[PDB]
């Protein structure tokens, strides 16, 4: 009758133990979680932020295609017009055309660079 | 809240020693935002245990939408990446061709006319550029 | 012994906080640390693609100013054919677009060159 | 070879109304840009209206804006200008042209 208490009040001297390693352990767990939700928080609105920077960069890219469009639109014309057309004029060519030639040289070590940095930032 | 904690996490409360209590209150990780609540028994104990999981359910789900919205912005960015190189390809093609077109009305609308100073001047400019580079 | 049953009144109770000691007993975190780790992740590949996006917004804005630089220039070529013989002496624009054009050729190869030398140093 | 014939010119009074073409060969008309230039006899030489070669990129100097229009047929190889609101002072010939050549002209008077 009497000495069953002694079981019982053994069990809650070892129970005890049992429920400050959970309570200390929990207070654990339940720092974890949230100091996740902060970070999940944060992540998630920086994540949101660049989605719209994107945005911003697409309709830039838009932007960028239709001037380009407009500019060939614009070009073609003058192309096929100018098209249907001595000492002065023959050194005059030599000289615009030198600088046709510079510009299409330096237009390629200009390309060439750029591939270069392509193949360097892999 | 403002006072209003001081005005509650203060004296104990179920039953709390007085010790244990104020022990808690100091080893406060972020009182900022958050205050010392009792939990008594292994049901509380579960109870929070359960939150826990519920809440990771949650932010686990939050973080695969995530994960979905940063593979279309890595590929966005791939694509976003070969746009700029077409259009920087057409504006040195574009920009070649307009440097085409003035040099022929030039050519044109001076036809018959004396070499003239300034387009000697290019001349030497022009020559002194192809030599640097060779 | 007579009402003292209450001994089930202690019985029935010490299970109930020994069966959830044990179902606090069979719980992890493992789920907690996927979440932990994840978001390190997803930061980190986040980071990199921001930084990308900034690297070729530069790429971008650039690239929008000289269209519309190259814009104005065709736009010279169409007045330079508008205007009639008689007034093509006050044509001045052509002459502006040539003399810019070259000192564009010198800052270019200024420039080419020094990119030259920094994609040396950055070899060795 | 630029060929350029222009009419519709005349006498009018103020506030009048007159509208020129300009007959276009020898060149692919839908190709080019197009000028409508004029001169008074002891002035210089004036751009009244400019268009590009689809009939966009259309300006007009200060003096007409408001009172002239500028248009273009490309399937007729031909130019055209509205004139309204007609004024002592745009008394002069009438020429359409661009940078490879111009027509003869045609009269405009206003009589004051």
């Amino acid at each position: 009758l009497e000495n069953l208490i002694n079981k019982w009040s053994l069990e809650l001297e070892d129970q005890e133990k049992h429920f400050l390693q959970q309570a200390t352990q929990v207070n654990a767990w339940d720092r974890t979680l949230m100091q996740n939700g902060e970070r999940i928080t944060t992540l998630h609105r920086e994540m949101e932020k660049v989605k719209l920077d994107q945005k911003r960069l697409d309709q830039e890219l838009d932007f960028i295609l239709s001037q380009q469009k407009e500019l060939e639109d614009l070009l073609t014309p003058l192309e096929e017009s100018v098209k249907e057309q001595q000492h002065a004029d023959e050194e005059r060519e030599k000289t615009y055309k030198l600088a046709e030639n510079i510009d299409a040289q330096l237009k390629r070590m200009a390309q060439d660079l750029k591939e270069v940095i392509e193949h360097l930032n892999t | 809240s403002p006072v209003q904690i001081k005005q509650l996490i203060q004296n104990p409360l179920s039953g709390v020693d007085p010790i244990i209590w104020e022990q808690a209150k100091v080893d406060n990780p972020d009182p900022e935002r958050l205050i010392p609540v009792p939990m008594i028994g292994f049901k509380e104990l579960l109870r929070r245990l359960e939150v826990q999981d519920q809440m990771t359910k949650q932010h686990q789900s939050r973080l695969d939408i995530i994960s979905e919205d940063i593979g279309e912005l890595q590929k966005n960015q791939t694509t976003t990446m070969a746009k700029i190189g077409q259009y920087k390809r057409k504006l040195m093609e574009l920009s070649h061709r307009v440097l085409q077109v003035l040099i022929k009305q030039e050519i044109q609308r001076k036809s018959g006319f004396a070499i003239q100073a300034e387009e000697e001047q290019l001349r030497v400019q022009l020559d002194t550029i192809q030599s640097e580079l060779n | 012994q007579l009402l003292c049953q209450d001994v089930e009144n202690f019985q029935k109770f010490v299970k109930e906080q020994k069966q959830v000691q044990e179902e606090i007993s069979r719980m992890s975190s493992k789920a907690m640390l996927k979440v932990q780790e994840d978001i390190k992740a997803l930061k980190q590949l986040l980071s990199v693609a921001s930084s990308g996006l900034q690297r070729n917004a530069l790429a971008i804005d650039k690239l929008k100013i000289e269209t519309a630089e190259e814009l104005k220039n065709a736009e010279i070529a169409l007045r330079t054919q508008k205007t009639p013989p008689g007034l093509q002496h006050e044509n001045t624009a052509p002459a502006d677009y040539f003399h810019t054009l070259v000192q564009q050729f010198e800052v270019q190869l200024q420039q080419y060159r020094q990119q030259i030398e920094e994609l040396e140093n950055h070899l060795a | 070879q630029v060929q350029l014939q222009e009419s519709g010119g005349g006498l009018v009074q103020p506030g009048g109304s007159l509208r020129l073409s300009c007959a276009a060969s020898g060149f692919t008309f839908s190709n080019y840009a197009m000028s409508w230039v004029r001169q008074a006899p002891g002035k210089g030489l004036e751009v009244v209206s400019d268009i590009g070669s689809g009939g966009d990129r259309i300006t007009y100097a200060d003096s007409v804006k408001g009172r002239f229009t500028i248009s273009r047929d490309n399937a007729k190889n031909t130019l055209y200008l509205q004139m309204n609101s007609l004024k002592p002072e745009d008394t002069a010939v009438y020429y359409c042209a661009n940078q490879y050549g111009r027509g003869p002209g045609t009269q405009v008077t206003v009589s004051s």
